[PDB]
């Protein structure tokens, strides 16, 4: 489906420019989109095996603690630095009889820590890749075809133009 | 400095408490999301939840994705897992890839 | 190419009834109302046509073959003598009247056909009857125009057509109309007229199209693209337009005493909703959809596929009659109420399409059931509210 | 569709005395948030709402209060300009007050809700 | 490409007497499923393999021998409708008798290998 | 905008006794790395100031210093072709020796 514009000379230059932009920008919004991709891969493993190991290990505190009052009535906070990947904005989170099950817990916390960081910059990581993915897509299967579509068109009507003037010009001389 | 939130049932999740990390122990879809979206409110680094908690509100949690803060990280109960944490890493990579890569 | 004198026209405001599902129900033509189908090769005019000169309930129907393919003039002569009305007897062929001239024969002759069939409609017209004109196709008798504009040696139009091109359209569709016959009784009749533009490449902006959409209230857009699909009649629901559907809408409120503008308002917001999210589903995929939105697309497709296709071959898909196309948009459009409100006390799309097999292919078989049955369609409903309300446990 | 359309005989018709002093700058305070909205609301179809700015989004929301609200008022409705130039407003109290830069600050402080 | 290809008038030149019985119903068929097979093809390279069911990759596996091995005869090789009939029969197998659905069951019966 | 312009008798009147021996190669070299600048420029844009190579970012700033300096000499100013040269090879060295690959190292050892 071609655009709404007006098929004039400049309009068939500008989009012509327009389209030498389009198609240079899909190249590189393509090799972005497998950057981030690559670098995704590596981090999202880093999940993986961090969440199955913090998954077996916050469980058997849990099983723990079950197994042995209002002594848990008596602080903990966190600290975000933020940095860049690629170009995506990431997290850094630092923080800022019975006994034994108490304990396990205390050790769980800097691993469960590293988790939702690594978590959170994963998810973030797939999100820019699906907002690239459709800047892409958009520009693949929307943008790039309805430019080529449009400037073939106007091509072809500058062309019936240019012929039916010549058809009036022959008449008018004609009339002599 | 942000705050750190606990969700889940008070048998697995009470000890958290000993840390100053505001645990809370919904049950029912109103008083997870209820209990979540005051916690993004009050900027919250991280909000930990368990999985049988975290079942109840897939919708109330996507929403948060893709926000730097706060992180929403899914744990076991004492009982365990429903594999929703490790399923999610499982649909994300695929999506992102066309894997499974892992 | 004198207009036989009236009277006066009347306002076409009775709905014809061609059977076809997409037309009667989303983009009606009137009894003395004029619709145009323009379509690339292959789409569907011709079908169309062929479809309503067989099953609209007007009293005769004239045919003219304008620049067309000889084989289907044949194909009407031969099909149409053995379709038979079970109630009275007659064929079809007793209430046609066929004019031929086609591509091959005289050019000029292609503006004569036009002519001879507009004026043998007003004839009957005049004595009381409702009578439909096709014209296939108006494209032909352009081109007919066009070429002895050439050897007049006249100053061109639009691509050549020429200028008086406009006004011998607008003629011919107000030949057309409701109208109070001349004589002491005052009778009423009506032409319909129903004509196939053909243009270039599918181009729509061409002027035998353009000044046809000038002076007619309907517009069946073909799209090339759902013909390739199979998609019949591929008839484009977004760009189409019928412009007596809100008084064909009041028109069968009363008739079938039903909120039917309602259900057709609630069926094309369905339909304009999945233009918007398929608009998506190409950039990022159906992942990305909320529970909501999957099943918009999920009823839409109902709509699409049980509802909007029809065969115009299968014996019983041909035609669909009044009560049957109410009975089947019952049926989509309650299935998809049902679980707009299941998703909403707290069900999940997935569970409430796999709790529904049996009932959907229920559905999507109810333009197969026969008119004598139409209950089977009607039960539908209870199986749709029960199911559904199970699933919600 | 207000972008395209035109009168060229407004000013001297409009104004205190004519309609209410507020026409000429809400009129176009109006254009240049439906002008830019319009634009923010088409991306967003195109590349998801998050692909709009924080302020866009806002923009976006209301070229569909615009259409939807403003302009979309039926054939059988009969609006005084006092009810139009007060409905203007509702709108336009969708912004922040630094984005209405059409109007002046005399305005702003009697009118704005 | 039998998708844009479609001849108008073809079933006055098929059936029994004139081709087999099973002519018009294979058709519908393997049209049907090479249409829903691309489709899956076209859905692996915009979003990868992990979008597909199962049954989509097997429809996807069957557009591609449809390509393969029935479309693709060779410029020497002269078929017989039965041997195109027989070899469309085969395809068909790779499917789900529950899958083709645009065939009756007396057809099934008698052809399925 | 010399990417669009062209000379189709350049070589006749250039090098060795005519000019200099150094122009033909450095004319290539500048018409390649201002074409690689420009372009350096839009990744700048489209895919941020990170993923610019440090490489890239050079490329970057010669062509705003070729445009700006080169090309830009003003209406009333009358450059010998010595001093054209001369500005060609201070701009040229801007970039690393392993990047000047149109020239022979015969003359990136003269010139620098
Ligand atoms: N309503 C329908 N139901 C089923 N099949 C259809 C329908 N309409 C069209 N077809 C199929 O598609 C073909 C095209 O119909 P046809 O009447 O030739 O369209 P057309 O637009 O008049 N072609 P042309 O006259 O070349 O512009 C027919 O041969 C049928 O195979
Ligand atoms: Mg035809």
């Amino acid at each position: 489906m071609r655009l709404n514009v007006n098929p004039t000379r400049m309009e068939l230059t500008r989009l012509k420019k327009q389209l030498t932009t389009a198609t240079r920008g899909h190249k590189l919004l393509k090799d972005k989109q497998d950057e981030l991709m690559r670098q995704f891969i590596l981090l999202i493993r880093k999940n993986n095996e961090l969440r199955q190991a913090i998954e077996k290990e916050t469980q058997t505190a849990m099983k723990d603690f079950v197994l042995a009052d209002e002594l848990l009535a008596l602080n903990v906070s966190i600290s975000v630095v933020e940095k860049n990947i690629m170009s995506v904005k990431v997290p850094l989170m630092n923080f800022q009889e019975l006994d034994r099950s108490i304990d396990g817990f205390t050790q769980l916390l800097p691993k469960l820590l590293k988790l939702a960081e690594v978590e959170k910059t994963c998810q973030l990581m797939a999100e820019e890749i699906e907002k690239t993915r459709r800047r892409v897509n958009a520009l693949e299967y929307m943008t790039i075809p309805q430019l080529e579509e449009t400037i073939y068109y106007i091509k072809m009507k500058l062309e019936e133009n240019e012929r039916a003037e010549v058809t009036r010009l022959i008449k008018v001389k004609n009339m002599g | 400095t942000y705050k750190i939130g606990v969700v889940g049932d008070k048998d697995s999740v009470s000890p958290f408490r000993l840390f100053g990390f505001d645990v809370q122990h919904g049950t029912t879809k109103t008083e997870i999301r209820k209990t979540i979206d005051e916690m993004a409110k009050n900027e919250y680094g991280v909000i930990y939840i368990t999985e049988q908690c975290a079942n109840l509100v897939p919708e109330t949690i996507e929403r948060y994705k893709g926000q730097l803060t706060p992180a929403i990280i899914l744990i076991p109960s004492h009982q365990g897992t429903l594999g929703i944490g490790l399923e999610e890493i499982q649909n994300s990579v695929e999506k992102a890839v066309g894997q499974n890569i892992l | 190419r004198r207009g036989r004198p009236i009277k006066q026209k009347l306002n076409p405001d009775v709905p014809m009834i061609t059977g076809q599902r997409v037309i009667d129900t989303f983009f009606p033509v009137t009894k003395g109302g004029a619709a145009a189908v323009p379509g690339p090769f292959g789409a569907g005019k011709t079908v169309v046509q062929h479809q309503i000169a067989k099953w609209s309930d007007v009293d005769l129907v004239v045919y003219v073959g304008c620049g067309e393919r000889g084989n289907e003039m044949t194909d009407v002569v031969n099909e149409f003598p053995e379709l038979i009305d079970p109630n009275t007897g007659e064929s079809l062929m007793e209430r046609t009247v066929l004019i031929a001239n086609t591509s091959n024969m005289p050019v000029a002759a292609r503006e004569a056909s036009i002519y001879t069939g507009i004026t043998i409609a007003e004839y009957f017209r005049d004595m009381g009857y409702d009578v439909a004109i096709m014209a296939d196709s108006t494209s032909r008798w352009a081109e007919a125009l066009r070429e002895m504009s050439g050897r007049l040696e006249e100053m061109p139009g639009d691509e050549g057509y020429p200028a008086y091109l406009g006004s011998r359209l607008a003629e011919y569709y107000e030949r057309s109309g409701r109208v109070i016959a001349l004589g002491s009784d005052q009778r009423e009749g009506s032409i319909t007229a129903i004509s196939a533009v053909s243009p270039s490449g599918g181009d729509i902006s061409e002027p035998v199209t353009q000044n046809t959409l000038r002076v007619v209230k309907v517009f069946w857009g073909l799209d090339s693209s759902l013909a390739q699909k199979r998609h019949f009649p591929s008839i484009n629901w977004i760009q189409s337009y019928s412009l007596y559907s809100t008084e064909v809408g009041r028109y069968m409120d009363q008739i079938l005493q039903q909120d039917w503008s309602d259900m057709v308002t609630e069926g094309m917001r369905i339909l304009q909703e999945e233009e918007q999210l398929n608009e998506i589903v190409r950039l990022v995929g159906i992942d990305s959809l909320s529970d909501n939105d999957r099943l918009t697309l999920e009823v839409a497709k109902s709509i699409r596929e049980d509802y909007l296709q029809q065969n115009a071959f299968d014996d019983v898909d041909t035609f669909t009659s009044r009560e049957k196309q109410f009975n089947m948009l019952k049926v989509i459009l309650t299935f998809g109420k049902e679980a707009r409100k299941a998703l909403s006390l707290g069900a999940y799309f997935n569970e409430i399409m796999e709790g529904t097999v049996a009932v959907r292919e229920r559905i999507s078989r109810s333009k197969y059931i026969p008119e004598e049955e139409l209950a089977k369609i009607s039960s539908i409903n209870e199986e749709i509210k029960e199911t559904i309300q199970l699933i919600v446990s | 569709d207000v972008l395209p359309s035109l009168s060229r005989l407004k000013d001297k018709g409009t104004g205190a005395g004519k309609t209410r002093e507020d026409h000429a700058a809400t009129m176009n305070q109006l254009f240049a948030a439906y002008a830019q909205g319009k634009q923010a609301k088409e991306l967003a179809v195109v590349l998801g709402e998050s692909a709009l700015s924080d302020i866009d989004k806002i923009y976006a929301k209301f070229a569909e209060r615009f259409e939807n609200e403003y302009v979309n008022q039926g054939f059988y409705t009969n609006r005084t300009i006092t009810e139009t130039l007060d409905l203007g407003w509702e709108l336009l109290a969708m912004l922040p007050r630094t984005e209405l830069k059409r109007i002046k600050d005399d305005l702003l402080d009697k009118y704005l809700p």
